[PDB]
């Protein structure tokens, strides 16, 4: 499935996975595509913050969802 | 039924999960279960160079039967220091915030939580002493 991942920025970047795939998967495919190390990552849903040893079908995040890509500023 | 708050309710959910908006805001149903829509669950993302810098903030918010026509019930969960705020129930004052004190029909949760961390960006918030991260107004 193709789900919207938009970065605070307001880029939004297109990712082909499905729920069965793991956050921790779905970072590192955003930073091979994108670039930004998963470390940072933090994803944001449902007025929630997600896990990376979770699913995407663990949030119910099915097609077409915009996902909130928010950095997390890791020494600075 | 109010079909107004109902229908309004569920698109504001759509709106909520996306996080459509500032972008920086987040909100949808707490329980989930809970289908009366009565029940709203917000999230707000400290801004950087801030005293919130970094601070996810949890807010409560409560869609009386006079919504959107009325203002809402809003409070934060964790514990905040901001002018608005009450200090030992977290609930956030009408007269306060200038989006609940002029309330419109036109506003929803989404102009709220957005409203709410513009005024944290506010001087006058943004060098509040906040305390430990992680303490909640209950549990």
């Amino acid at each position: 499935m193709q789900i919207f991942v938009k970065t605070l920025t307001g880029k939004t970047i297109t990712l082909e996975v499905e729920p069965s795939d793991t956050i921790e998967n779905v970072k590192a495919k955003i930073q091979d595509k994108e670039g930004i190390p998963p470390d940072q990552q933090r994803l944001i849903f449902a007025g929630r913050q997600l896990e990376d040893g979770r699913t995407l079908s663990d949030y119910n995040i099915q097609k077409e969802s915009t996902l909130h890509l928010v950095l997390r500023l890791r020494g600075g | 039924v109010k079909v107004p708050r109902n229908f309004r309710l569920l698109e504001e959910l759509e709106e909520g999960q996306k996080g459509v908006g500032d972008g920086t805001v987040s909100w949808g149903l707490e329980d989930d279960e809970d289908m009366t829509l009565t029940r709203w669950t917000g999230m707000i993302i400290g801004p950087p160079r801030t005293n919130y810098e970094n601070r996810i903030y949890s807010l409560k918010v409560e869609c009386g039967p006079k919504y959107p026509e009325a203002p809402p019930s809003v409070r934060f969960v964790t514990k905040i220091n901001m002018n608005g705020i009450n200090n030992s129930s977290g609930m956030v004052d009408a007269r306060s915030i200038p989006v609940l004190a002029k309330w419109q029909n036109s506003y929803s949760i989404k102009v709220v939580l957005q409203e709410l961390r513009r005024l944290m960006m506010s001087k006058e918030n943004m060098k509040l002493p906040q305390p430990p991260e992680g303490q909640t107004y209950n549990n």
